């Protein structure tokens, strides 16, 4: 059974370098072909760069000509892909695939390995609240704003409350940032009478937060 | 420079519909073209090689078809673990070069239903932080296309709000959306009038909610 | 346009250079043959010359006739001639019309001699109408094929001397001319000539070279023959491979040619044989061509 | 009284260049890495190096593994390295570009580097015990071997009409009197049983003997050996044996080993290995005939 | 069927040339070896050239070699023999001969072509007799005949009484004399007592120079 | 390289096992074929490699070899058999071909004294310059034999030539003619003409005179 196990992904700032690894079995990878290719959040497939062992031919897309260098070893069967100059840009999670002579066709893909280029340092976030309308149902939530890096975990009332909740995909700030919301609709009667916490971990920083969301007091 | 226009970017259709995503080259490729399935957090998978050859384990509803530099990807009964975002992929001989398309988002249709909206104004905490984030709610609607339009003072804005849109609802497969506006305590301070004009064809006229600084 | 046979080019009357070539052991000379007969069968008005580029040269032993430096009409044939050029012999003869056995022994001279040939050729023109090369293997006909485009180089940087700087960039612009030159691939249908083809199509591609035809020979068919444990193993082997040359190669004419019981020697066996480059072998029809030789 | 194998060469101690050739297609490639790995097996205190000569080289997919111009060991083994030398990255590497390449292009540079090759190795043993040519065909493997005698002659005239050449003048004529030299130096000849092969390997085997090349050993590869009901086989099993007892008949005091046509593909260490056996006892059809099926795929 | 058919030979003077001829059919003269070998009268065969025209290779004996040149044209199957500076020690019947590319041995020939150097002119003979003993009978019968003297080229045939009388013939094999024309002797042995009875006739045909001699042989007249 | 033949000759009867002998002087392998040749003929091959019968050859006809000496055999010796035989030599290693000195196979008879007789110049001959002297020895065995020319006693040597038949069809003895040649002006000089015949079946040298012009 043949498999691609991609590994090397990390953090790491704006013209730095990094060097991925693309591990097969289950083939020889001299006889086929191995390609990279990448997807920034929200985006479409982005091929980078492909190499034939059995031709010793390789190729990139421009967008990372001359900054990227693919390679591989045929004694260990393991394709790399050697990063420099790295901008913010270059985030994304990175997968490899093959890869037929006869089939440019790319049909078995790593499960992916992410990417991430930035100056930020890790932060935990700021949380405030999405206080209901005083004048059926009501909406009220929490502001997660300011943190790096992903994820962040939200809860309301210790994992209770589930139903009606929506928390947002997390949005990268121009400051490098990123920020989301997590709202709840509930009835408009249980309002001044039930209490809504929103509970909200940030692991990467050890971070643990309860934020009260109650209306405004006039 | 070659290109290969994916149409469309999204496409709503329902269990057991037939759907046809379009993808065209910009020359001359041959039949060398391939589909592939991808679900949000995987890694893609390979359908269609050879412009209408099934790869190995897809299912037979999956088909393939080239008329010159069209080429079109048919699922001949849809099926629930079908909804996704496929691409198309070229491999042409005379290059090196592997161009994909866009994508084409396939999404569950489902009845209009109209956005209950809210605004929400940003908290006394923040403002002590030094900035000030505005958030208007769109919840529960379909189909996704919405216009959201933040006026402050009436005026219109632009480049200070961010739109983040959660997956189908598995219960309903409705869509909700957070706009935020950001702006620092001094730019808040300065107007006064904040509202979110929501229009969405669920909708007998936009919906806008709105609130006074410093009104409670 | 993709037919599966070379009926377009044997029938062409716009081609003045026909190259071919492939990995050694594939069919190079034998096709070479067949398609130089071709030619001169379809074209009774054109004078047809092939040259062998090969300093092993075979076209004596395919046909049963001693060829020289000197171009000799071939024996049942009235507008058909081989050439083998002999690099100590032709050396010799430069001197006296005028050191030559040793130059006539460095590694290339007969890559030099060849190309000699074809810009004297030339000078001529500005004779044969279009002229077939049986070329050496894909690593030595590279060199020669690069040898326009090496000479230019070579010889403009270093500066009569300008007339044979002109007559290069004539042969440099013919030879990437698709309608003037071509370049025809020989191979059978097994693993080591699966990445040898491939890698000689992609690097004659980026030498503007133009390749369009694929000749595939020495197929077994034999799920169509008249029935073996080696054959049906090894014919398996070659339709498993011969699948994936058709759909690489779908914007080429892949001809398909039998492995026949007998030998391909002589006019008469050769001719017999180069029908199948016109009009495509059907196994099923012509299976009793590959006793009658 | 020559043996129907190469196992005086499999086990030879004295032999430093051994040269595989013949026309194209016969099976150079698979035979001088057959050899290459009967030795390296037969051998392990010596290391052995296998060097393509041709230019469109078949080691790195025989092996299924890359080769380049440095020596690499060959997977599986202790004691085998190829190694296939690229005219353009050499070339690049001796410069430390676009008139590098251009020299690289130059017909003839591909023996030259070779022979550069051969002559560094020679300055090397003044690394690998013995080394193996996976040549090309016929014809520009004899310019190879000419080449010895050739810079010999052209050397002094050189001098002539023109110290460092002094030094490089005695090793080309060491590398002469080496191949000339039949306990150094062996030509193993490949072909196939056909009409042909018949006259070019003759024709080769002659030209080489006035070279003073030592070649007393033929591989006759691709025999069917089909001796029960299919026409093509057995028609050209006909065709085989003919020409093979003509082999026989000239080349009596040749090495004249005979290999079969295998039902498999013979790919990686594994199928050379299993099928390079026959190199060093001869095959027999009665009883080693289920190798030919026993190639792994 | 194989065969080979030398053709060309002739008479030629001292130091000219000749140019002899080798047709093959029934094989295809490329894939095979042609070699000529000689025979000069009364010696053994001497091998003077060969050619492998599938090799381009050919080889020659020293007592050949700078003055003569083997060819073949495959065009027409036909193998050439270019002879130059020839001497009286090449005068011999040349053979063609076919070889095998893996069998030097020499297994199809011609009937072989007959060359003749020597400066000397087309002459007929003198016919002398070889007059019986009246009396002698030196051991056993008496013997007579007839010396055919000064003749070229080859050959002479000789005759008694028309072909009655055969029983008791000897014609000896011509011989070349250092005039560089031939002669030979035909003797014949027959009773004493017959002598005077019956008469003997040698009938001697030249037919190179049409001379037709009948010399009668009758004893001496004391 | 040299090829030797022996015997230049031998003397063989019907159903006899005759040997004919080639050695090479040096090793050829078994790069040796023999041939059969009958006077007038074109050479026929009968063995190659040494040993091996060529196709159509009769069985009684045989190749060996042992070293740089090869053997021809013929079993039983057949009528059609008496003949020269050849072998020939084409080593791997050389493009020349060279061959033995031929071995004369005759046939085996009892010995035949030559009777010998003695024939003066014509008076014909004589008016045109020139003098020949004619010796006959006639059917005699074996084929050796010497003829000595003695004019008044004198030996002479050089100025004669002799001619031998084949075996005669009947009786297998051999003829041979001795002519002593001198101009009319050395013929007249002197008177006595002897020729002297030296054969096994005489015992002691024959010898038949003339002088000139005695009738
Ligand atoms: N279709 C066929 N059927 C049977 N035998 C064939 C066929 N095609 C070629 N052969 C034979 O296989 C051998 C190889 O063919 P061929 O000589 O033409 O290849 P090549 O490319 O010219 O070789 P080289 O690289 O030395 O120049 C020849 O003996 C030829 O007669
Ligand atoms: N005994 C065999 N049995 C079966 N297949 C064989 C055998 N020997 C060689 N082949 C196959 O035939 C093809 C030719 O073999 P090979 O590559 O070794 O010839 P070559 O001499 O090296 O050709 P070239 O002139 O290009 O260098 C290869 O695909 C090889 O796998
Ligand atoms: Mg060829
Ligand atoms: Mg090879
Ligand atoms: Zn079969």
């Amino acid at each position: 059974e043949v498999q691609l196990v991609e590994s090397g992904g990390g953090l790491v700032q704006p013209g730095g370098s990094l060097r991925l690894s693309c591990a097969a079995s289950g083939f020889n990878l001299y006889y086929y072909s191995i390609h990279w290719v990448r997807q920034a959040p929200g985006k479409g497939l982005e091929w980078v760069a492909s190499i034939s062992p059995y031709s010793s031919s390789t190729s990139y897309a421009d967008s990372v000509k001359g900054r990227f260098t693919i390679s591989a070893d045929t004694s260990k069967n393991t394709a790399y892909l050697q990063m420099n100059s790295l901008r913010a840009e270059d985030t994304a999670v990175y997968y490899c695939a093959r890869g037929r002579w006869y089939r440019r066709a790319l049909d078995y893909w790593g499960q992916g390995t992410l990417v991430t280029v930035s100056s930020a340092s890790t932060k935990g976030p700021s949380v405030f609240p999405l206080a209901p309308s005083s004048k059926g149902t009501a909406a009220l939530g929490c502001l997660v704003k300011d943190y790096f890096p992903e994820p962040v975990t939200v809860s309301w009332n210790s994992g209770a409350l589930t139903s009606g909740v929506h928390t947002f995909p997390a949005v990268l700030q121009s400051s490098g940032l990123y920020s989301l919301s997590s709202v709840v609709t509930v009835p408009s009667s249980s309002l001044g009478t039930q209490t809504y916490i929103c509970n909200v971990n940030h692991k990467p920083s050890n971070t643990k937060v309860d934020k009260k969301v109650e209306p405004k007091s006039c | 420079d070659i290109q290969m226009t994916q149409s469309p970017s999204s496409l709503s259709a329902s269990v057991g519909d037939r759907v046809t995503i379009t993808c065209r080259a910009s020359q001359s490729v041959s039949s060398a073209v391939a589909w592939y399935q991808q679900k949000p957090g995987k890694a893609p998978k390979l359908l269609i090689y050879s412009a209408s050859s099934l790869y190995s384990g897809v299912p037979s509803r999956f088909s393939g078809s080239r008329s010159g530099t069209d080429f079109t990807l048919t699922i001949s009964s849809l099926q629930p673990e079908d909804f996704a975002t496929y691409y198309c992929q070229q491999y042409p001989y005379y290059s090196s070069l592997i161009t994909f398309g866009q994508g084409t988002k396939v999404e569950i249709k489902r009845t209009v239903a109209a956005p209950s909206v809210f605004i929400f104004p940003p908290s006394d905490s923040q403002l002590k932080s030094g900035t000030a984030s505005v958030v208007c709610l769109l919840n529960n609607f379909y189909p996704r296309e919405a216009k959201v339009q933040w006026k402050v003072d009436n005026a219109l804005q632009s480049g200070n709000s961010q739109e983040s849109v959660t997956e189908q609802d598995s219960k309903d497969s409705t869509y909700s959306l957070s706009s935020t506006l950001t702006l620092s305590k001094a730019d808040y301070e300065k107007h006064k009038v904040y509202a979110c004009e929501v229009t969405h064809q669920g909708l007998s006229s936009p919906v806008t909610k709105s609130f006074n600084r410093g009104e409670c | 346009t993709v037919e599966p046979n070379l009926h377009s080019l044997i029938t062409s009357t716009t081609h003045k250079w026909i190259f071919v070539g492939g990995k050694g052991g594939v069919g190079k000379t034998t096709s070479s043959c067949s398609i130089a007969i071709q030619m001169a069968l379809s074209q009774p008005n054109k004078q047809f010359l092939l040259i062998s580029t090969n300093p092993a040269h075979n076209l004596s032993d395919a046909f049963g006739e001693k060829f020289g430096k000197d171009a000799r009409k071939v024996t049942g044939m009235n507008n058909l001639s081989c050439m083998e050029i002999d690099p100590s012999a032709a050396l010799k003869d430069m001197n006296d019309m005028a050191l030559a056995d040793l130059t006539g022994s460095i590694p290339g001279i007969d890559e030099a001699l060849s190309f000699m040939e074809v810009m004297k050729h030339i000078k001529r023109q500005e004779t044969f109408d279009t002229v077939i090369f049986d070329t050496a293997p894909t690593g030595h006909t590279l060199r020669f094929l690069q040898l326009p485009n090496t000479l230019s180089k070579l010889l403009e940087k270093f500066g009569k001397l300008n007339e044979l700087k002109a007559n290069v960039e004539t042969i440099r612009q013919q030879f990437t001319d698709p309608d003037l030159t071509t370049f025809v691939c020989v191979c059978i249908s097994e693993f080591l000539s699966l990445y040898e083809t491939e890698r000689l199509i992609q690097e004659l591609i980026s030498y503007d070279m133009d390749v369009n035809s694929i000749i595939v020979n020495q197929l077994l068919f034999a799920e169509n023959d008249q029935e073996c444990k080696r054959c049906q193993a090894r014919w398996k082997m070659q339709k498993k491979y011969l699948d994936q040359i058709d759909e690489l190669y779908e914007d080429f004419h892949v001809v398909k040619m039998p492995l026949c019981a007998g030998e391909i020697r002589g006019l008469n066996n050769l001719t017999k044989f180069s029908q199948f480059l016109n009009k495509e072998y059907n196994p099923i029809t012509d299976g009793k061509v590959i006793y009658e030789l």
